[PDB]
């Protein structure tokens, strides 16, 4: 399977399916197999990756959809990230 | 049933899924394809517990309703350099800042 | 344009809330005006009397966030077969990460304080432009 590496500002290396990372048009542009995110710290990028998994799993599915959880403390940074990444 | 995992060593985190019926050893084969280290140079952990190769992920507590897409379960990973295995080290993620006043 | 048809042919429906939100059902009346109906708590159902060709949509009662019914925006009661009710399965959408973040930020910050947030003006605008049924009726047209 094809993976790509997404690297946080603090140096955490997140390895995810390419297909998953292409959820983001921004990441697609940055690839077109590693991308560095100078403004996205690991406590945000980890959650971004979890969102990819969530979206791929639950898009076009019949099984009941749970709420995607976001702790108050990270919501503002996650919002900024999602706006940059267009996801 | 799919289980959704983060396989973590040092500052490396792999997001992937696997069958509840699949084995620890089979998960090392997955890690091998990604990080290019054979199973015999890997130790996998649930918290502090070393996982046995022949056990299913299910038997080791990774179930579909706890290892969820939006909140995946963590599997610790340690590598053998030369003769002996390093200790299990998982770098924590960064800390969120304080809530801005208007969010309190 | 988007409005219920005055058919007068009864259709019994089960509104089934399979979301974790408090659900506001909204009937579009014969002039296209959204009429709100009693709310449904999370996981609850109601057997209700509607009519063929009537139009309904469903919202989070507290925030007006969009919800899906049988996987789509609008629900139109059809003919009941064998006297069985039509099921309207109300669920969460897969929101974009951005929309979900906006929801959470809106839930923690009083609207007067959106401007005090340290973000680009366009995100302040995104926060202030909260979900609203009128907005979506214009959109859906
Ligand atoms: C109990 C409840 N909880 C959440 S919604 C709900 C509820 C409560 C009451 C009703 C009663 N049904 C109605 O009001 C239906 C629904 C919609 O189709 C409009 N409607 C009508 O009876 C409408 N009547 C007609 O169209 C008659 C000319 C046939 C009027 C009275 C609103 C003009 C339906 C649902």
């Amino acid at each position: 399977m094809m993976y790509v590496k997404l690297i946080s500002s603090d140096g955490h290396e997140f390895i995810v399916k390419r297909e998953h990372a292409l959820t983001s048009g921004t990441i697609k542009a940055m690839l077109s197999n590693e991308v560095n995110f100078r403004e996205i710290p690991s406590h945000v990028l980890s959650k971004v990756c979890m969102y990819f998994t969530y979206k791929v799993r639950y898009t076009n599915s019949s099984t009941e959809i749970p709420e995607f959880p976001i702790a108050p403390e990270i919501a503002l940074e996650l919002l900024m990230a999602a706006n940059f990444l267009d996801c | 049933m799919d289980v959704f995992l983060m396989i973590r060593r040092h500052k490396t985190t792999i997001f992937t899924d696997a069958k509840e019926s699949s084995t620890v050893f089979e998960l090392k084969r997955i890690v091998e394809g990604i990080l290019k280290r054979p199973p015999d140079e890997q130790r996998l952990y649930k918290d502090d517990q070393l996982l046995d190769d022949g056990k299913t992920l299910g038997e080791c507590g990774f179930t579909s309703q706890t290892a969820r897409p939006q909140a995946p379960a963590t599997v610790g990973l340690a590598f053998r350099a030369d003769d002996t295995f390093e200790a299990l080290c998982i770098e924590p993620f960064s800390s969120p800042p304080e809530l801005p006043d208007v969010m309190k | 344009v988007l409005r219920s048809v005055n058919s007068r042919e009864p259709s019994q429906v089960i509104f089934c809330n399979r979301s974790p939100r408090v659900v506001l059902p909204v009937w579009l009346n014969f002039d296209g005006e959204p009429q709100p109906y009693p709310t449904l708590p999370p996981g609850t159902g109601r057997r209700i009397h509607s009519y063929r060709g009537h139009l309904w949509l469903f919202r989070d009662a507290g925030t007006h966030d969009g919800l899906l019914v049988n996987q789509t925006e609008l629900f139109v009661p059809s003919l009941n077969v064998d006297g069985q009710p039509i099921f309207a399965n109300i669920t969460l959408p897969v929101y974009t990460l951005k929309e979900r973040c906006l929801q959470v930020v809106r839930s923690l910050v009083k609207p007067e304080n959106y401007r005090r947030l340290d973000i680009v003006r366009s995100l302040y605008e995104d926060l202030e432009d909260h979900p609203n049924v009128q907005k979506d009726l214009e959109r859906l047209t």
